[PDB]
RNA sequence: UCUUUCUCGAUUCCGUGGGUGGUGGUGCAUGGCCGUUGUUGGCUGGUUAAUUCCGAUGAACG
């Protein structure tokens, strides 16, 4: 019944999925704090934004 | 006619004094009490 | 051209300018407050090698190329003493702090 | 001969 | 915690030691400090039957 600590996924180039050859990808999170970079998690039924905790769905 | 003229000056002399002791002397309540009151035996 | 670069970016590291790693060369090249790129030579998979002078030219951004990535690394303060080296494939310089006017002549 | 109003207007110790 | 990728970036995390160990428990010497083996003076606020309640708010002598 021992607890195993969580470990983060060690993902192969996460930095390889937001642009193309120029443009985003994914979307931008139009707050004041975040932007200009902020890519926009997009899940099968919304998008969220990692910092403020933006919600759309 | 001379009494009330000299009211009103008194009234605005005390208005002024106001004005000079301003300036020298210058819904989230309720959730955030609860959130105090969660967090206090959290 | 490499000792003229060297100077650059170690003032980078004295302003703490410089953005290292892929992501955060991206995040500063996107944000449009770039200055100049800097890419390793020695790239195995081809599908980023590419995208970082795409964006550099999308956003009006130099490049220089340098032939070494460890090396890259421990100039840029990658390693600590060194007994452990590791490097960087891609490094951007934001803001600097001579010879910088000799690579910004050189890029003209 | 006025301000005294304001001074009583103040409560604090 | 189990999925789905967004962000933070060296603030790191994996394994093996019969090697210490430290937010440890415990005794001794150890420096400071209490208590221990007289006498005479000296009100903005709401509240109650009420100088009611809470609330702000000194001296010498042997
Ligand atoms: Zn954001």
């Amino acid at each position: 019944p021992k607890k195993n600590k969580h470990k983060r996924k060690k993902v192969k180039l996460a930095v390889l999925k937001y642009y193309k050859v120029i443009s985003r990808l994914r979307r931008e999170c139009p707050s004041d704090e975040c932007g200009a970079g902020v890519f926009m998690a997009s899940h099968f039924d919304r998008h969220y934004c990692g910092k403020c905790c933006l919600t759309y769905c | 006619p001379a009494r009330r003229t000299l009211a009103d000056i008194i009234m605005e002399k005390l208005t002024e004094k106001q004005t000079e002791v301003e300036t020298v002397m210058s819904r989230v309540l309720e959730v955030y009490r609860g959130v105090r009151e969660v967090l206090s035996k959290y | 051209v490499n000792t003229a670069l060297q100077e650059v970016l170690k003032t980078a590291l004295i302003h703490d300018g410089l953005a290292r790693g892929i992501r955060e060369a991206a995040k500063a090249l996107d944000k449009r407050q770039a200055h100049l790129c800097v890419l390793a030579s020695n790239c195995d998979e081809p599908m980023y090698v590419k995208l970082v002078e795409a964006l550099c030219a999308e956003h009006q951004i130099n490049l220089i190329k340098v032939d070494d990535n460890k090396k890259l690394g421990e100039w840029v303060g990658l390693c600590k003493i060194p007994r452990k080296v590791v490097g960087c494939s891609c490094v951007v310089v934001k803001d600097y702090g001579q010879a910088k006017d000799v690579i910004e002549e050189y890029f003209k | 001969t006025f301000s005294k109003v304001q001074r009583f207007w103040e409560s604090n110790s």
